């Protein structure tokens, strides 16, 4: 439908989803169609326990967080919290600047400047705007909607997404990125029944967009062994078999798109839970990340990674206020509901964990 | 400089079993996908089959459920395995891989037959009453295994030209013939006799060409 | 499950003449193809990424011309260091596949075999085995029609034909044509005639013997 296409491409919309998705499909094919879907499927549950918690309890996490726990915890979370959304703009702001010197070929503490004077700018309308930015994403969604048509292998597809295994540390740790960028802290803070199916529609679709995605990274090319595999100015020149000369142009301004929508989103979000400037606080890691020398193809899908680290300090707080009584009155979420949810709080910190025991070694 | 090396040529029975090993050097073996390559002495060739590193094997449909792909990340080496071998699977194995294809391996020669080595069997080649002023005489080494033999042919004439043709397969043994010309003057006056060298056998025929 | 055609099979060329193969494919094919040059018990180094993007370490002669279904690849100013064995590869669909592959050959004037038949050999009679070879030395092009009449029946099982590379001495193919027969096969019949149809002689060059003699 007009809703909940437009209401998927904006809500996913961001460089981290489109990197770490690339990265998969050049290094585990169609193994982490898996991946993929656990993440859509838990970041649902997720979505609908935020919503529930925040009308039954009337606040949002931040506000939440507030009420009953020790100072130097909430210091501690904050510290947390801070992180997280600082490093959202700092994935933001690499891929920003990779989309600039995809199109005008300038450099990225350049692309950086003119991804501030955006910023400026974002404060001829916001009426005018809004319909491009999803137009863009949109028509990105249709183009990689039109080459998962082309995959041969069908059956080697639904066997890969329907087995699930990891192998050492790269796959676990590209698991996690994907997974911790799907799932955003941004969901975990976000005609009431209405809603509730807009976003479980749109977010069905958009986990057919990044299934899409996956399955065209691995079918473009997985075993020709090209140059690179994750350097999205290697994967915007050969990311497309259809439309090639204006494809290019395309992917890079669909990419841009996302960046500097994901900056107003992310960018508010923060304000949101940081004041219950700003701006530059958050974006001073981007800088002296892509300044210090190396290139952000890696990093872009590192800062989704830290993002995994920080989702259960934003999931474990969300169960404790749904099961209570003399809170959620006689609205209290199942046992069952519960009972899933934990479950994924478990598998989230043993994949962490698994990473973090690997890195150990060494 | 990046090179990568192969196992050495094997003569194996049917029926039985084989591994090859593809070793490399120069680049990160982790880091890229090996393709493998079977060519038959000029009878074509068809992509085989990929191992991607950490252990991904995928075969195609005209080649699966007999082949099989190890990989020893310790020593960065690519093994290649086959079973129950048949009559027309001997050829050339090839393995691939740096980034779009460069680097290819020297190749091993993979040979299946029953034949036990057997030394050859030298039959001569008398013309039996001789166009023109020059003469053709020929050698036909027949039923003999392995393949190597060398035919060098000792003939005191002002004027030779030797040929020797690839030796072919002959129910499962093999077959060669081998020529030479000389000037009818020195012919049956100046002997011309044909020598054939099997090395795998020790054997040495030098076989007399008379009339 | 998409395959290449490669067209052509052999090709004769002098140095000075450009050469053009045509790796003619199954289906669309977005680009994705390989050209590798090869020689005589060799390993074949990569000359063609997808299409025309002439590949590490590899001299300006050869170009690529892309296109889809229809790719070809060709030589200007062929130097001697460019015969051999050529094939094409396409990289998008499992399973990869090779063309028909082509051996380009050097070209030269005509020529004409000097035939001449040879009757089986005293060892080999007592042995069983009566074999008349046929040599077929010095002609050109490459492709001849041999062939047997025995008693002007003819024989076109029973053969065993081998061909030698291009002559390292004046680029002239010669071939050998063996015709194995058991007992009955050799005494029941009177002659063994051997005939080579040629692009040079509309008239067979023929050789021939019989057995009492
Ligand atoms: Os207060
Ligand atoms: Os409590
Ligand atoms: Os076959």
């Amino acid at each position: 439908f007009l809703g909940p296409a437009v209401i998927a491409s904006i809500a996913y919309m961001d460089p981290g989803n489109f990197a770490t998705n690339i990265e998969g499909g050049a290094r585990y094919g169609y193994s982490l169609l898996w991946v993929i879907l656990a993440a859509n499927l838990m970041a649902m549950v997720i979505q609908n326990l935020s919503a529930n918690l925040g009308i039954a309890s009337g606040r949002n996490l931040p506000e939440l967080i507030r009420e009953r726990w020790p100072r130097p915890l909430v210091w501690f979370y904050w510290i947390q919290a801070e992180l997280v959304a600082m490093a959202t703009d700092l994935a933001e702001f690499l891929g920003a600047a990779l989309a600039i010197q995809l199109l005008t070929g300038l450099p990225m503490f350049w692309g950086a400047v003119v991804t501030g004077v955006v910023t400026f700018w974002l404060l001829r309308g916001t009426r005018p705007l809004e319909l491009a930015v999803g137009a863009f994403v949109l028509m990105i969604g249709v183009a990689y909607l039109v080459q998962v048509v082309l995959a041969r292998p069908d059956l080697a597809a639904v066997g890969a997404g329907f087995v699930p295994r990891l192998q050492g540390p790269g796959s676990a740790y590209l698991a996690v990125g994907i997974i911790g960028a799907t799932v955003m802290p941004h969901v975990i803070y976000l005609l009431v029944r209405l809603n509730r199916v807009d976003v479980i529609a749109a977010m069905g679709l958009a986990g057919l967009i990044n299934m899409s995605m996956l399955a065209v990274a691995a079918a473009t090319f997985h075993g020709k062994n090209v140059e690179n595999a994750g350097d999205l100015t290697t994967a915007y020149q050969t990311l497309t078999p259809l439309l090639g000369p204006a494809a290019s142009v395309l992917f890079a301004v669909a990419l841009l798109a996302s960046g500097l929508s994901s900056s107003a989103v992310g960018t508010m979000a923060g304000d949101v839970i940081m004041q219950g400037l700003r701006r530059l606080i958050t974006m001073l890691p981007a800088f002296i990340v892509i300044l210090l020398g190396m290139d952000p193809s890696s990093v872009l899908i590192l800062s989704q990674v830290i993002l995994c680290f920080g989702v259960p300090f934003a999931l474990v707080p969300l169960l404790l206020f749904t099961a209570h009584h003399d809170v959620m009155g006689a609205l209290v979420t199942r046992r069952s509901f519960t009972v899933i949810g934990w479950v994924i709080a478990v598998i989230i910190i043993a994949l962490n964990g698994y990473l973090l025991w690997e890195l150990l070694g060494g | 400089q990046v090179q990568l090396t192969e196992s050495g040529p094997g003569l194996v029975a049917p029926s039985q079993s084989l591994s090859i090993t593809c070793t490399v050097s120069g680049f990160s073996l982790t880091s890229y996908g090996v393709h493998w390559v079977r060519q038959p002495p000029g009878k074509g060739l068809e992509w085989l089959v990929v191992i991607w590193s950490d252990g991904s094997t995928t075969y195609n449909s005209a080649l699966k459920s007999r082949l099989s792909i190890s990989k020893d990340n310790s020593k960065s080496q690519v093994f290649l395995k086959m079973n129950s071998l048949q009559t027309d699977d001997t050829a050339m194995y090839y393995c691939a891989r740096e980034p779009p294809y460069g680097y290819w391996g020297q190749g091993t020669t993979l040979t299946v037959s029953s034949a036990k080595t057997t030394p050859p069997s030298v039959y001569p080649l008398a013309p039996g009453c001789t166009t023109g002023s020059s003469v053709t005489l020929g050698c036909l080494v027949k039923g003999y295994f392995p393949e190597s033999v060398t035919v060098t042919w000792n003939s005191g004439s002002l004027s030779s030209s030797v040929h020797t043709f690839p030796a072919l397969l002959q129910s499962g043994l093999y077959t060669m013939s081998s020529s030479v010309t000389v000037p009818s003057s020195t012919w049956p006056s100046q002997t011309v006799t044909c020598s054939v060298a099997h090395p795998a056998s020790s054997t040495t025929v030098d076989k007399k060409l008379e009339p | 499950d998409i395959e290449l055609t490669q067209s052509p099979a052999t090709l004769s060329v002098t140095p000075g003449d450009s050469v053009s193969l045509s790796c003619r494919a199954s289906q669309s094919i977005s680009n994705n193809l390989h050209w590798y040059q090869q020689k005589s018990h060799e390993s074949p180094r990569l000359l063609i990424k997808y299409v025309s993007q002439s590949s590490s370490g590899i001299p300006s002669r050869f170009s690529g011309s892309g296109s889809g279904t229809d790719f070809t690849l060709s030589i200007n100013s062929v130097e001697t260091e460019d015969f051999g064995m050529y094939f094409c590869q396409q990289s998008n669909s499992w399973p990869r596949t090779f063309g028909g592959g082509t051996k380009l050959e050097i070209k030269r004037a005509d020529a004409a075999p000097t035939v001449s038949i040879f009757p089986p050999s005293s060892e080999q009679l007592t042995s069983g085995g009566a074999s008349v070879v046929c040599f077929l030395n010095n002609f050109y092009p490459k492709d001849i029609n041999v062939k047997w009449k025995i008693d002007g029946s003819e024989r076109q099982n029973g053969v065993l034909n081998s061909w030698t590379d291009q002559d390292s001495k004046d680029s002239t193919y010669s071939m050998s044509s063996t015709l194995t027969l058991t007992k009955d096969e050799y005494e029941r019949h009177n002659s063994y005639t051997c005939e080579a149809t040629h692009k040079t002689s509309t008239s067979p060059i023929v050789k021939s013997f019989n057995r009492n003699e």
